[PDB]
């Protein structure tokens, strides 16, 4: 006798879950065509080796993703007709997307957000992104391996920062 | 899981009974409630075609009465492709179905695009030569319909017994 | 009353979000429209030239024109040159060569060119940066003296 | 019928605080990482890089 309630509440709901996948498939699916890195790493002498998937692990979730993961009731509400529908993409693809952009970035530049990728030696083209924000080209080269020391400690710390207190992923755990 | 000699019944963290204690053998018993689900219907165009897969969620398939098990529960009428193509009908966990090949509904696997590799050097630039102009196009609501509604007159049929009550 | 309670709810919660998208294409219609920007990925998908609104029922449309290359020609390249001890830089570009000669292009057309004084800056010493090789640079100013 | 009610209306107004931010990521996604910013103090503190 109450008329049609529940149908207003299952349409907002379902909007709700539709509004949650088209977040995540705007979010992450940036790209089109799904890179991969060489097989070496002579990247003038940086050290990715913690934000690049690492094989010998079940998943191809990076390390610092892996700590990120590890930082961070199914049915005891569910006896209600509580159902939780599950995510559309898998928390695997998206550590897929992820790998591609990392791959995208480093071995193309900015050139394959445009059109195709087109390869650039990385040490090259630092020297065009602090060619962007006035300093010359002749900084980068000249100090070369002084700048890869900096940037290599500068990972070396942030990975001790997440894995000191649990308070530096306050905003998602809020969630 | 084993109470006390007086305890007789638990809860959780939701005050819902969960276990319970046999009155003629001191024997102790789990309550699970029996399944439920959403039925769901995939279906393409009614122009198109007249055959349906029907979608239950969280519903193991020997409790459901071509089968499949999908993280997303069972899904009857549609069979499993190992090839991967571009996600047509979406249905949970990165599971795509489609109409195609008479056509049949396939279920899939959803493929992130298509592959690429890039051959990066200590010393290769590659230069584009020539170019090309484009023309995208995207939409932007703006502004939904203006409208107003008096209550007196909707919720009274305009008598005086009930717009002398509504006050 | 609840019936009539709940419709206007949903509707202040719907009309933010069209507010949302209201004040996304006052902000497209003027950086894209009246301007060029350089946010990537704004207006459109590539480099951005212009763009056209147009008008339609409750909302607008957009035609927005963009550049984006073709055709990817695989070379070998160096980040520097030595001439004479000192380093030779690109002022704006690339260095680029087919394996006989080197060039100097730009960064998004193939135009190769010849390395003069003209379009290098020195800078220092050349036995301090790495993957620098050896060549020519021509002089502009020598053959005019010559010729008389 | 109040109480479910009142959880569905909290869902459609705090499931659009995120939709505000799945908006603001996706467009640090295409300056920042797909590009270099001029935007100041949007891709980080300084003058930034990558
Ligand atoms: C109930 O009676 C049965 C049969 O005599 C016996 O086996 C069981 O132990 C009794 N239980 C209680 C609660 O006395
Ligand atoms: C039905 O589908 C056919 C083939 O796609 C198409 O030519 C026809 O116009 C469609 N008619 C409808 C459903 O309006
Ligand atoms: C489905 O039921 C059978 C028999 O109880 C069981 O062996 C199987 O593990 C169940 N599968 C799932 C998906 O729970
Ligand atoms: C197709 O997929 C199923 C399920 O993963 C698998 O058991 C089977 O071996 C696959 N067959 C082929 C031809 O790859
Ligand atoms: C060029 O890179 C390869 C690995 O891809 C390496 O073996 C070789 O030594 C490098 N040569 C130079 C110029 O450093
Ligand atoms: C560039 O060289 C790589 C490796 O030989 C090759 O795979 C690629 O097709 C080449 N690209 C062009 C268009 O020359």
């Amino acid at each position: 006798q109450y008329g049609s309630f529940c149908t207003q509440l299952n349409r907002a709901l379902t909007g709700i879950a539709v509004e949650q996948d088209k977040n995540t498939q705007e979010v992450f699916a940036q790209v089109k065509q799904i890179y991969k890195t060489p097989p070496i790493k002579d990247f003038g002498g940086f050290n990715f080796s913690q934000i690049l998937p690492d094989p010998s692990k079940p998943s191809k979730r990076s390390f610092i993703e892996d700590l990120l993961f590890n930082k961070v009731l199914i049915c005891a509400q569910k006896f209600n007709g509580l159902n939780v529908l599950p995510p559309l993409l898998t928390d695997e693809m998206i550590a897929q997307y992820t790998s591609a952009l990392l791959a995208g970035t480093i071995t193309s530049g900015w050139t394959f957000g445009a059109g195709a990728a087109l390869q650039i030696p990385f040490a090259m083209q630092m020297a065009y992104r602090f060619n962007g924000i006035g300093v010359t080209q002749n900084v980068l080269y000249e100090n070369q391996k002084l700048i890869a020391n900096q940037f290599n400690s500068a990972i070396g710390k942030i990975q001790d920062s997440l894995s000191s207190t649990a308070s530096a992923l306050g905003k998602l755990q809020d969630v | 899981k084993k109470f006390l000699p007086f305890q007789q019944f638990g809860r959780d963290i939701d005050d819902t009974t969960d276990a319970v204690r046999d009155p003629q053998t001191l024997e102790i018993l789990d309550i699970t409630p029996c399944s439920f689900g959403g039925v769901s219907v995939i279906t393409p165009g009614t122009n198109t075609s007249n055959q349906v897969a029907v979608l239950y969620q969280g519903v193991n398939c020997t409790e459901v009465p071509n089968v499949f098990q999908t993280r997303a529960g069972c899904l009857i009428g549609a069979e499993h492709v190992n090839n991967s193509y571009e996600c047509d009908i979406p249905i949970g966990a990165g599971i795509c179905a489609s109409y195609q090949t008479s056509q049949s509904i396939i279920a899939y696997t959803m493929s992130l695009g298509a592959e690429n590799s890039v051959a990066y050097s200590n010393n290769s630039i590659a230069i584009p030569i020539n170019f090309t102009i484009s023309v995208t196009t995207e939409i932007l609501p703006v502004s939904m319909t203006k409208t107003s509604v008096d209550c007196t007159m909707y919720i009274c049929g305009d008598s005086t017994e009930c717009s002398n009550l509504l006050l | 009353l609840q019936s009539l309670q709940t419709y206007v709810t949903q509707q202040l919660i719907r009309a933010a979000e069209i507010r949302a998208s209201a004040n996304l294409a006052a902000t497209k219609m003027s950086e894209c429209v009246l301007g060029q920007s350089k946010r990537v990925d704004f207006c459109g998908k590539g480099y951005h030239l212009m763009s056209f609104p147009q008008s339609a029922p409750h909302g607008v449309v957009f035609l927005h024109v963009t550049y984006v290359p073709a055709q990817e020609k695989n070379f070998t390249t160096a980040p520097a040159i030595c001439h004479d001890g000192k380093a030779h830089f690109p002022r704006e570009g690339v260095f680029v060569s087919n394996g006989t000669h080197w060039f100097v292009t730009q960064r998004n057309f193939y135009e190769p060119q010849i390395i003069t004084t003209h379009n290098t800056f020195v800078s220092g010493n050349c036995d301090v940066v790495i993957g620098i090789v050896n060549n020519t640079v021509y002089d502009p100013l020598q053959p005019e003296l010559d010729s008389f």
